[PDB]
């Protein structure tokens, strides 16, 4: 039980880490295709710096 | 990291193509002998695109 609880916490941590990964950490699940399919740029990336 | 490398290569290629296309506009309609225009053709090699 302790192992499974720790594993759930772990999985949440890696999911959170991944969500910030690429191309610039955002809702990249579909934001990617939604972004390159149209000649636009992510606002968060625009304000990246 | 590999995905990021690929994306940055693609972005740089697009930017350079845009810049070269912009520069190309100034050489339109240059009359030299039978020559009437000059272009810098930029392309992505298939052997590297794949």
């Amino acid at each position: 039980v302790e192992r499974d609880e720790v594993a759930a916490q772990k999985r949440e941590l890696e999911k959170q880490i991944e969500r910030l990964s690429q191309p610039s950490g955002a809702e990249d699940s579909r934001m990617i295709a939604l972004a390159e399919r149209f000649g636009g740029v992510l606002l968060s990336e625009i304000y990246d710096d | 990291s590999s995905k990021s490398v690929a994306n940055i290569i693609r972005k740089t290629i697009q930017r350079e193509q845009n810049r070269i296309r912009m520069l190309n506009q100034g050489l339109q309609a240059v009359s030299f002998g039978q020559v009437r225009g000059v272009r810098l053709n930029v392309n992505v090699r298939e052997s590297h695109a794949i």
